[PDB]
C-alpha cells in the first residue's frame, strides 16, 4: 500500500509538471521567427587535413588558445595538434587503447583520457623533464567513461556507464560529489559557460540539468524517442540542444522548461553523433552516422548547408572558442579543420 | 611486360609476408612503377633522338 | 634536471681535446644541445648546435672545420671534439639544453662550465654596460639589433639572460613577454623593431649580475656583451 | 523495502521539479533571437572574413 | 624558405613523431583481434582451455621483455604505495627511525620521475615493510580501495628488488585479475599474435557498447551441441537452443558488423551424437523431421544457425565441430582467421 500511494503521488505530480509546461506554450517558434532573414546558403570548406591516426577516431577537443587540439583514436595514442601548421606537438602513449573520451585542460597544462577501463587518467604536459606523464589515475567508477570535461585546474567532471556522474578533486584524487538519478548509461556531458552548471544525457531518452555544487538535478527534459548521443549548450548558457538515435536534434530552453524546436527531414534516417553551436548561436551543427555533417538554421530549422568529405561515420565535432573554425573527425582516421 | 611483372610482383609481396595482413595498396601503387619504367625508356629514347 | 660537463684542462696550440657532458633527470634523447663558451674579456659566444634528432648541425664560422658535435643517446652523453686549438679558444664551455615546439622554452637549463685553456649576420649592441643601482630601486635596461627581430609569423625572437657571479647564465625572458619557470614577476620587457627593453620593478640582491640579450631568429646565434647591474 | 524508499526519493524529486519558476516560451524565444543578432557579426562561420583575417587562409 | 630557425626545429619534431608512429603501426599490425560472444556456460572454456592446454604459447621472449617492463611499472607503484599508504592514515603511527621520512622523499621523488627501479629505493620498501609501525597501520589502511593483488606488490620485494628480473605469470596477473569490463587473452600461435576478447556479464544493452569494435577479424560464437535437451534456467519455457539462436540472430545481423566474419564452434559433438540416438532433436526443435543420425541432426542444427544470417551473400559463416580430444580444434581457428584476413585484404583491393 505504501508503494502504491507513492505511485499515486508521482502520477499527480507528473501531470502537474506537464500541465505547468503546457500552460507556458503560448507560441511556437514557427510563429515567431517566421519573418527573420535566412542565413542563406553556407558553403564551408576544408582548410587543413590532419593525418597520423592509424585507427578510428573517438575523441577530439579544442584547446583554449584556439590553436591546439587534442585527439584520441583506438590506436592508443593522444596527439596534440598545431592546427595552423599541421604539426604534431606531442604524442602520448596510453596503457589501454580502448579510449572513448579526452579533454584539453583550460590552462593548457593537462589533458584527460578515459575509456572502457572505467579510469580517467590526467596527464601533465607542462613538465620540466620533457616527457608527458600521468599525474593521477582517477579510479572508482564502475562503468565505462563516455565523457570527461575539465572545470578548472585540478577539477574535472566525469560520466560513467554505471549511470552516475562524479566531480573529482584531482589533487587529492577523490570524488567530492556524485550525481545520481539517471536511468541509462551516461552518454555525454556539456559544461555551461559557468562551472557551477552543466547538463548530461543518458541512454534513457532524458536529459538532466545538474547543479555542480549541490549535486542535485534541477530539471529533467524529455521528448527523445531513443538514446541521447550528444548534448551541447547554446552559447548564452540558458539553453541546450541534443542529438539522439532517432535522427532528430532537439532544442530545449531552461527557463521555459520545455522543448522549443526539432530539427529533422523526411530523407534523414541517420543517427546523430555530435552537436555544437556556432559562436553566434544562429548556426546549429550536427554530425551523423551517414558520414556527413549538416548545417541547421538554429532559429528556423531549415537546412543551410552540408559538410561532406569524411568517408566513414562522424565521431567528433566542435567549434573553436573564437568561432573561427570547426573541427570534425570520423571513423576514417582523419581530422578536418573547416574554414 | 612491365604491367605483367607488376601484376605478379604484387602477388609476391602479399603472400610472402602476412606479418601485416593489410596495406595491399590496390591499383594506385602499380601504375606508378610501370610509369617509372616507361619514364626510364622514354629518357633513354629521347637522349638517343637528341 | 642536471647537465654536468667534464674533460677540460690545458692544451698546447694546434692540439686537440674532447669534452663531454653527462645528462640525467630528463628525457635526454628528446632534447637538442648547444655549446656556448664564455671568454673573460668577451662574454658569451655561441659555438655549435645539434638537433634533437640527427642530421642537422650548425657551427659558428669561427670553429667550422675544427669543431665536431655528436650525441650518443644510449649513454645520455654529449660530445664535443675540437682540433687545431688556438689561444682564441680559451673559454668556459657550457652545455645548454634546448627544445623547440609551439610554446617551448629553448634555453631553460644551462650546465656549470668546463674550462679549456690553451697555452701560448645579426649584431646586438648595448649602451653603458654598467648602470649603478641600489636595492629597492626600479631598473630599466635595453639593447638594440642590427636587424629587425620580428618574423612574418608575428613572433619576435629576443631572449634575456642573467648570469650571477660564480653561476652559469639563467633564462629570464623569452620572446619578449614570457617568463621562464621560476622567474619572479619582478621581471618584464617589451619593444618593437630593432629596440627592446627589460624592466625590473624592484632591484633585489638576487637580481644583481650581468644581463645578456640574444636573438634566435636565424643562425648563427650571437650574444650582447652584457650589462653589469652592480651598485 | 527498497522499492518504497526509491519511490519516496522519486516523489521528493518530482515535488521539487513541480514547484519551480517558469516563463512563457514566447519570451525565451525572443531572448535567444536577440542574442543571435547581438553577436551576429562576431561569428566568422556566418559572416565570411577575408584571407588576411582567417588564420587558415 | 619562409620558416624561422625555431619553426624548422618544430617541423623536425613533428616528422620524428610521424616516424615513431609509422614504426609503431608496423609493429601493431601482426596480432589478430577476435571477439568472443555467446551464452553463459556454453563450452567457451573448451575453446580457451584448449588454447591454454598446450602452453607452447607462454610469455613470449619479447613479451618477457614487456613483463620486465611491467615489473618495473608495478615495482614503482609498490614503493610509492607503501610510502603513500603510511602518509594518508586516519590514525598515525610512530616510525622506528626518524630517517624514514628522508627515505619517503627519495621514493616519492624517484616515483615522480617514474623511470626504472633504483636499488636504494628498493631498500626503502624492504625496511618499511619490516618496520612494525608501517605494518601495524595496514589494518586501518586496507579499509580504502586497495588492489586485491597489492599484497604481491610488497611481498615480492625479495625478487623485484633485483636489477636483473626473471619474469613470472604473477607479474602480469597483478593487473589482470581485476577483471574489469571486457578481458582479452593474449597468446601466440606459430609466430602470430592473438588477442581474444572475452565478453561476459555485459548486461545493459547487449549490442550498444560493442559497435566500437567494428573491424574485428572474426566473432567467435560457441554452442554446446550435447546440451540441446536442457531448458534455460532463467526462463523455464525456453530451451537453451533458442536462447543461443536469439543471441546469434541479434549479433550476426548487426548493422555494425555487416561482413565481419563469424566462426561458429559447435561443441561436444561426441556427447551430442551419443544422445540424439536416445532423444530426437524434437525435444528442442519440434519441427525437426529427420532421422536420429549424425549427418541429419548435425546438418539440421548447422542449417538452423546458417538460416539466421540475413546477409548470406555478404558475410561468410564458418562451422567447425569440436570435441575435447582433438588438435584440429585449435588449428582450425588459426588457419580460418588467417584466411579471413586474406579474404578481407583481397576484398579491400577489389581483386576478389
Amino acid at each position: 500500500s505504501e508503494l502504491d500511494q507513492l505511485r499515486q503521488e508521482a502520477e499527480q505530480l507528473k501531470n502537474q509538471i506537464r500541465d505547468a509546461r503546457k500552460a507556458c506554450a503560448d507560441a511556437t517558434l514557427s510563429q515567431i521567427t517566421n519573418n527573420i532573414d535566412p542565413v542563406g546558403r553556407i558553403q564551408m570548406r576544408t582548410r587543413r587535413t590532419l593525418r597520423g591516426h592509424l585507427a578510428k577516431i573517438y575523441a577530439m577537443h579544442w584547446g583554449t588558445d584556439s590553436r591546439l587540439l587534442v585527439s584520441a583514436s583506438q590506436d592508443g595514442k593522444l596527439i596534440i595538434w598545431d592546427s595552423y601548421t599541421t604539426n604534431k606537438v606531442h604524442a602520448i602513449p596510453l596503457r589501454s587503447s580502448w579510449v572513448m573520451t579526452c579533454a584539453y585542460a583550460p590552462s593548457g597544462n593537462y589533458v584527460a583520457c578515459g575509456g572502457l577501463d572505467n579510469i580517467c587518467s590526467i596527464y601533465n604536459l607542462k613538465t620540466r623533464e620533457g616527457n608527458v606523464r600521468v599525474s593521477r589515475e582517477l579510479a572508482g567508477h564502475t562503468g565505462y567513461l563516455s565523457c570527461c570535461r575539465f572545470l578548472d585546474d585540478n577539477q574535472i567532471v566525469t560520466s560513467s556507464g554505471d549511470t552516475t556522474c562524479a566531480l573529482w578533486d584531482i589533487e587529492t584524487g577523490q570524488q567530492t560529489t556524485t550525481f545520481t538519478g539517471h536511468t541509462g548509461d551516461v552518454m555525454s556531458l556539456s559544461l555551461a559557460p559557468d562551472t557551477r552548471l552543466f547538463v548530461s544525457g543518458a541512454c534513457d531518452a532524458s536529459a538532466k540539468l545538474w547543479d555542480v555544487r549541490e549535486g542535485m538535478c534541477r530539471q529533467t527534459f524529455t521528448g527523445h524517442e531513443s538514446d541521447i548521443n550528444a548534448i551541447c549548450f547554446f552559447p548564452n548558457g540558458n539553453a541546450f540542444a541534443t542529438g539522439s538515435d532517432d535522427a532528430t536534434c532537439r532544442l530545449f530552453d531552461l527557463r521555459a522548461d520545455q522543448e522549443l524546436m526539432t530539427y529533422s527531414h523526411d530523407n534523414i534516417i541517420c543517427g546523430i553523433t555530435s552537436v555544437s553551436f556556432s559562436k553566434s548561436g544562429r548556426l546549429l551543427l550536427a554530425g551523423y552516422d551517414d558520414f556527413n555533417c549538416n548545417v541547421w538554421d538554429a532559429l528556423k530549422a531549415d537546412r543551410a548547408g552540408v559538410l561532406a568529405g569524411h568517408d566513414n561515420r562522424v565521431s567528433c565535432l566542435g567549434v573553436t572558442d573564437d568561432g573561427m573554425a570547426v573541427a570534425t573527425g570520423s571513423w576514417d582516421s582523419f581530422l578536418k579543420i573547416w574554414n | 611486360f612491365g604491367a605483367m611483372f607488376a601484376k605478379t610482383w604484387r602477388v609476391h609481396a602479399i603472400f610472402k609476408n602476412v606479418k601485416m595482413k593489410k596495406k595491399i595498396i590496390k591499383d594506385q601503387k602499380l601504375l606508378v612503377i610501370v610509369g617509372g619504367m616507361l619514364l626510364i625508356d622514354l629518357c633513354i629514347l629521347i637522349c638517343w633522338q637528341a | 634536471v642536471q647537465l654536468v660537463e667534464s674533460g677540460g684542462g690545458l692544451v698546447q696550440p694546434g692540439g686537440s681535446r674532447k669534452l663531454s657532458c653527462s645528462a640525467s633527470g630528463f628525457a635526454f634523447s628528446s632534447f637538442g644541445m648547444h655549446w656556448v663558451r664564455q671568454a673573460p674579456e668577451k662574454g658569451l659566444e655561441w659555438v655549435a648546435y645539434i638537433s634533437s634528432g640527427s642530421g642537422t648541425i650548425y657551427y659558428a664560422d669561427t670553429v667550422k672545420g675544427r669543431f665536431t658535435i655528436s650525441r650518443d643517446d644510449p649513454k645520455n652523453t654529449l660530445f664535443l671534439q675540437m682540433t687545431s686549438l688556438r689561444s682564441e679558444d680559451t673559454a668556459m664551455y657550457y652545455c645548454v639544453r634546448s627544445i623547440y615546439y609551439y610554446g617551448s622554452s629553448p634555453f631553460d637549463f644551462w650546465g656549470q662550465g668546463t674550462t679549456l685553456t690553451v697555452s701560448s649576420d645579426i649584431v646586438m649592441t648595448q649602451a653603458t654596460s654598467s648602470v649603478p643601482v641600489t636595492p629597492g630601486e626600479s631598473v630599466s635596461i635595453s639593447c638594440r639589433s642590427s636587424k629587425s627581430l620580428l618574423h612574418s609569423n608575428g613572433n619576435t625572437y629576443l631572449y634575456w639572460f642573467l648570469q650571477r657571479p660564480g653561476q652559469s647564465p639563467q633564462l629570464l625572458i623569452y620572446r619578449m613577454s614570457n617568463l621562464a619557470s621560476g622567474v619572479p614577476d619582478r621581471f618584464s620587457g617589451s619593444g618593437s623593431g630593432t629596440a627592446f627593453t627589460l624592466t625590473i620593478s624592484r632591484l633585489e640582491a638576487e637580481d644583481v649580475g650581468v644581463y645578456y640579450c640574444m636573438q634566435h631568429l636565424e643562425y648563427p646565434l650571437t650574444f650582447g656583451a652584457g650589462t653589469k647591474l652592480e651598485l | 523495502t527498497a522499492s518504497i524508499a526509491q519511490a519516496r526519493k522519486l516523489v521528493e524529486q518530482l515535488k521539487m521539479e513541480a514547484n519551480i519558476d517558469r516563463i512563457k516560451v514566447s519570451k525565451a524565444a525572443a531572448d535567444l533571437m536577440a542574442y543571435c543578432e547581438a553577436h551576429a557579426k562576431e561569428d566568422p562561420l556566418l559572416t565570411p572574413v577575408p584571407a588576411s583575417e582567417n588564420p587558415f587562409r | 624558405c619562409t620558416l624561422s630557425a625555431e619553426d624548422k626545429a618544430a617541423v623536425e619534431r613533428s616528422k620524428m613523431i610521424d616516424r615513431n608512429l609509422r614504426e609503431d603501426g608496423e609493429k601493431a599490425a601482426r596480432e589478430v583481434k577476435l571477439l568472443l560472444l555467446g551464452a553463459g556456460e556454453s563450452g567457451k572454456n573448451t575453446i580457451v582451455k584448449q588454447m591454454k592446454i598446450i602452453h607452447e604459447a607462454g610469455y613470449s621472449e619479447e613479451e618477457c621483455k614487456q613483463y620486465k617492463a611491467v615489473v618495473y611499472s608495478n615495482t614503482i607503484q609498490s614503493i610509492i604505495a607503501i610510502i603513500r599508504a603510511m602518509g594518508r592514515l586516519k590514525i598515525d603511527f610512530g616510525d622506528s627511525a626518524r630517517a624514514d621520512d628522508a627515505r619517503q622523499l627519495f621514493v616519492l621523488a624517484g616515483a615522480a620521475e617514474e623511470g626504472f627501479m633504483t636499488a636504494e629505493l628498493a631498500g626503502v620498501i624492504k625496511r618499511l615493510w619490516k618496520d612494525s609501525g608501517v605494518q601495524a597501520c595496514f589494518n586501518r589502511s586496507r579499509e580504502y580501495q586497495l588492489n586485491d593483488s597489492a599484497a604481491y606488490y610488497l611481498n615480492d620485494l625479495d625478487r623485484i628488488a633485483q636489477p636483473n628480473y626473471i619474469p613470472t605469470q604473477q607479474d602480469v596477473l597483478r593487473t589482470r585479475v581485476k577483471t574489469t569490463g571486457i578481458v582479452e587473452t593474449h597468446f601466440t600461435f606459430k609466430d602470430l599474435h592473438f588477442k581474444m576478447f572475452d565478453v561476459g556479464a555485459q548486461r545493459s544493452e547487449r549490442k550498444k557498447w560493442i559497435h566500437c569494435f567494428e573491424g574485428v577479424t572474426a566473432i567467435i560464437f560457441c554452442v554446446a551441441l550435447s546440451d540441446y535437451d536442457l531448458v534455460l534456467a532463467e526462463d523455464e519455457e525456453m530451451n537453451r537452443m533458442h536462447a543461443s539462436m536469439k543471441l546469434f540472430d541479434s549479433i550476426c545481423n548487426n548493422k555494425w558488423f555487416t561482413d565481419t566474419s563469424i566462426i561458429l564452434f559447435l561443441n561436444k559433438k561426441d556427447l551430442f551424437e551419443e544422445k540424439i540416438k536416445k532423444s530426437p532433436l524434437t525435444i528442442c526443435y519440434p519441427e525437426y523431421a529427420g532421422s536420429n543420425t549424425y549427418e541429419e541432426a548435425a546438418a539440421y542444427i548447422q542449417c538452423q544457425f546458417e538460416d539466421l544470417n540475413k546477409r548470406k551473400d555478404t558475410k561468410e559463416i564458418y562451422t567447425h565441430f569440436t570435441c575435447s580430444t582433438d588438435t584440429k580444434n585449435v588449428q582450425f581457428v588459426f588457419d580460418a582467421v588467417t584466411d579471413v584476413i586474406i579474404k578481407n585484404n583481397l576484398k579491400d583491393c577489389g581483386l576478389f
